[PDB]
């Protein structure tokens, strides 16, 4: 059995109120007085803020509160902030065998922000790598809050589509995104073409940077 | 048996106690005597014997002894530091452990202060570890004070249940009480013999009498006060006591 | 307060028996009052529970993972550890250790809830791609990276399998502008990443900027200095 965290994803506007439900099976999960909630930042251990069914431990924000109704458990917030984008899980003490059950996770998003500009930075293969009989171009993208970036790579005049790897966008602390791409080259091809470039397109807009061998 | 946190307390009283059937029964895994070595029990008399009974783990039988520490001796059952009795213990895996776990045998694991010897505490108040008051509800630093051995038949020794009985001989200031049993033999006659009639120790020839005591008198005396007749306790017949020959 | 830390990693192969070990600090193990547990989480998926040990030696396990996992206690170094045998490819997960509160039952096992302080979580993977050490290059600060008051320099650490790898700047000194980007998984099967930091353009070579590369599944530790291009 598994107390389906009601909905998977969740949208929210910064400031007002979000309520997350958590339904499950019968009184072995709902009709008890033992439920808890956990907040896990992306890349960190989770952290409780609600226990028993509605108790705040020693030092948390007062926006966090929950309640119980029948076979569903509720968790609500009373004013949103930009630092509250995380996942959220439910706990519960059954009687079956799995002792304790866990939620499936809800994604809280803070819809509302100004289109940022993808800061781009490009690096050519360093000297030791040239001596190492290889070459790699490094294209870094950062701070571009709406995450639909894409990238294209350029030799002196033409596009290239071989030897490039592209990270999926990853969320930073400031809740905008970052990405990276790598270009594989033999140093003889590095000096073959007089210059390369990395271009990034984002909401129609485009910014490109360029580097030439020495 | 009885739990470990509410042990029982039977007050054995005036009787004939035979600690030999105990001492040699070979069924006991632990038989330690402290005030008095075991073989001399069937030769002494006290005022009261108390017997306490309970059930613990296998490797907590070493805390039932004078001057120990641990979850059991601290606050479940404390033995004074000049104990006198004996401690007996035997394994009972087949009786007390049941598949799925026997959760009826509890013990106390939190208390404000260690017990006084032979003190008992069956309360069930929510213990308060931290400074925050508890108000009768559980939570962090507010713990229920009783836990339960979940005994199961496939437990390694030292986790199987042992039953324990602690005999404590005490001697207040009464006139007497329970003691061991005294053997005996057959009574012979017409031979200079060394006799003991429930306390009367003497020597001489014993002979069938023809006097008649009153039915509460044990032995008869002469003028100049020497025992010259007795009554046999078992058959209740009067026998004269003549000295054996000297000259 | 209390803290928890896990140890005993390594690119475990298939059909082995791995062993993690959680150590505690700030609270004794054999004190009663808390039940030490283990929770795994496969990546991009929800949590699931594994087991717990009490200070006596009483154990419990998940019935889906039953007959496969044993967890045990050391009271000498205040630590507890699991061992999961016959490992398949599905156990590539992040493994936390935490303690539980575990309220008192009523003649029928003890119920537990909420938990408390979660370990640190050490990603443990299971494959047959062996392991490899990282190759490091310094990406020099350049005028093509320079703009006005600041210029960026960094370190490229590439071609390693054993996912958890770390690069610090100046033994952990610089926290301004230091950003390590998510590692990328190439077609070769090995990871690669690059960590970059911006620093005033007046300070191109002036101060120390040495990236400290540490690879924990292996034992690689190398410091590389980044200087402007020749």
């Amino acid at each position: 059995q598994s107390a389906l965290t009601q909905p998977a994803s969740v949208s929210g506007s910064p400031g007002q109120s979000i309520t997350i439900s958590c339904t499950g099976t019968s009184s072995d999960v709902g009709g008890y007085n033992y439920v808890s909630w956990y907040q896990q930042h992306p890349g960190k251990a989770p952290k409780l803020m609600i226990y028993d069914v509605s108790n705040r431990p020693s030092g948390v924000s007062n926006r966090f509160s929950g309640s119980k109704s029948g076979n569903t458990a509720s968790l609500t917030i009373s004013g949103l902030q930009a630092e509250d984008e995380a996942d959220y899980y439910c706990s519960s003490y059954t009687s079956s065998s799995t002792l304790v059950v866990f939620g499936g996770g809800t994604k809280l998003t803070v819809l509302g922000q100004p289109k940022a500009a993808p800061s781009v930075t490009l690096f050519p293969p360093s000297s030791e790598e040239l001596q190492a009989n290889k070459a790699t171009l490094v294209c870094l993208i950062s701070d571009f809050y709406p995450g639909a970036v894409t990238v294209a790579w350029k030799a002196d005049s033409s596009p290239v589509k071989a030897g490039v790897e592209t990270t999926t966008p990853s969320k930073q602390s400031n809740n905008k995104y970052a990405a990276s791409s790598y270009l594989s080259l033999t140093p003889e091809q590095w000096k073959s073409h007089r210059s390369y470039s990395c271009q990034v397109t984002h909401e129609g807009s485009t910014v490109e940077k360029t580097v030439a061998p020495t | 048996f009885a739990s470990v946190y509410a042990w029982n307390r039977k007050r054995i009283s005036n009787c004939v106690a035979d600690y030999s059937v105990l001492y040699n029964s070979a069924s006991f895994s632990t038989f330690k005597c402290y005030g008095v070595s075991p073989t001399k029990l069937n030769d002494l008399c006290f005022t009261n014997v108390y017997a306490d009974s309970f059930v613990i783990r296998g490797d907590e039988v070493r805390q039932i002894a004078p001057g120990q520490t641990g979850k059991i001796a601290d606050y479940n059952y404390k033995l004074p530091d000049d104990f006198t009795g004996c401690v007996i213990a035997w394994n009972s895996n087949n009786l007390d452990s049941k598949v799925g776990g026997n959760y009826n045998y509890l013990y106390r694991l939190f208390r404000k202060s260690n017990l006084k010897p032979f003190e008992r505490d069956i309360s069930t108040e929510i213990y308060q570890a931290g400074s925050t008051p508890c108000n009768g509800v559980e939570g962090f630093n507010c713990y229920f004070p009783l836990q339960s051995y979940g005994f199961q038949p496939t437990n390694g020794v030292g986790y199987q249940p042992y039953r324990v009985v602690v005999l404590s001989f005490e001697l207040l200031h009464a006139p007497a009480t329970v003691c061991g049993p005294k053997k005996s033999t057959n009574l012979v006659k017409n031979k200079c013999v060394n006799f003991n009639f429930n306390g009367l120790t003497g020597t001489g020839v014993l002979t069938e009498s023809n006097k008649k005591f009153l039915p509460f008198q044990q032995f008869g005396r002469d003028i100049a006060d020497t025992t010259d007749a007795v009554r046999d306790p078992q058959t209740l017949e009067i026998l004269d006591i003549t000295p054996c020959s000297f000259g | 307060q209390v803290q928890l830390q896990e140890s005993g990693p390594g690119l475990v192969k298939p059909s082995e028996t791995l062993s993690l070990t959680c150590t505690v600090s700030g609270d004794s193990v054999s004190s009663g009052s808390y039940y030490w547990s283990w929770i795994r989480q496969p990546p991009g998926k929800g949590l699931e529970w594994i087991g717990y040990i009490y200070y006596s030696g009483s154990t419990n396990y998940n019935p889906s993972l039953k007959s496969r996992v044993t967890i045990s206690v050391d009271t000498s170094k205040n630590q507890f550890s699991l061992k999961l045998s016959s490992v398949t490819a599905a156990d590539t997960a992040v493994y936390y250790c935490a303690r539980e509160r575990c309220y008192y039952g009523s003649g029928r096992a003890p119920r537990c809830v909420w938990f408390d302080p979660w370990g640190q979580g050490t990603l443990v993977t299971v494959s047959s791609a062996s392991t490899k050490g990282p190759s490091v290059f310094p990406l020099a600060p350049s005028s093509k990276s320079t703009s006005g008051g600041t210029a960026a320099l960094g370190c490229l650490v590439k071609d390693y399998f054993p996912e958890p790898v770390t690069v610090s700047w100046n033994s952990g000194a610089l926290t301004s502008g230091v950003h390590t980007f998510p590692a990328v998984l190439q077609s070769s099967g090995l990871y690669s990443l690059s960590s970059v930091v911006t620093v005033p353009s007046s300070s191109l070579g002036t101060q120390t900027y040495i990236c400290n590369v540490n690879h924990k599944p292996s034992n690689t530790k190398v410091d590389k200095k980044v200087e402007p291009k020749s």
